[PDB]
């Protein structure tokens, strides 16, 4: 909400200690878990399937997204942000997003989906979008040529 | 986007 509270959360992730409400759909099986095109379709799968969405808050602290419901109070995606395959917002066409984890401790290429609670690309998009910032703040990511 | 959908 412009300079005020948004300035706080933007810094929270920097120090690893943020959070935002959301309805984390669930998890699905995939043959990639390392891209963006898989997230766009993965989310769709979370629906067609029986992956009922939770009603809690995503514990984002620039280290590992730990989504937890507000009913059962149980961790769903207990994975590290540095180890996980990272997130990739669908297409910001309706405030939709989706994570991804290369097996690790989730069996196999497990695709994830979570639609922002407030729904306004101003709670999870910029929140988790920075969550990784702390991971590769110096853009350690090796995707381009670099120099 | 930023880091995820790119880096």
């Amino acid at each position: 909400s412009k300079p005020h509270q948004w300035q706080a959360d933007e810094e929270a992730v920097r120090s690893a200690t943020c959070s935002f409400s959301v309805k984390y759909l669930g998890c699905v099986e995939v043959f990639e878990s390392r891209g963006m095109q898989v997230c766009e379709e993965a989310l769709k799968v979370l629906r067609q399937s029986r992956r009922r969405p939770v009603r809690g808050l995503l514990h984002v602290s620039g280290d590992g997204l730990r989504v937890v419901d507000d009913e059962t109070k149980g961790l769903i995606v207990d994975q590290t942000i540095e180890k996980v395959s990272f997130c990739a917002p669908d297409r910001n066409h309706e405030r939709g997003f989706s994570y991804i984890c290369r097996d690790g401790t989730t069996r196999r290429w497990m695709c994830h989906g979570f639609l922002a609670c407030k729904d306004s690309g101003e709670r999870l998009s910029h929140a988790v979008g920075c969550a990784f910032a702390v991971c590769l703040e110096r853009k350690q990511r090796r995707t381009r040529a670099a120099a | 986007a930023y880091i995820g959908p790119y880096l």
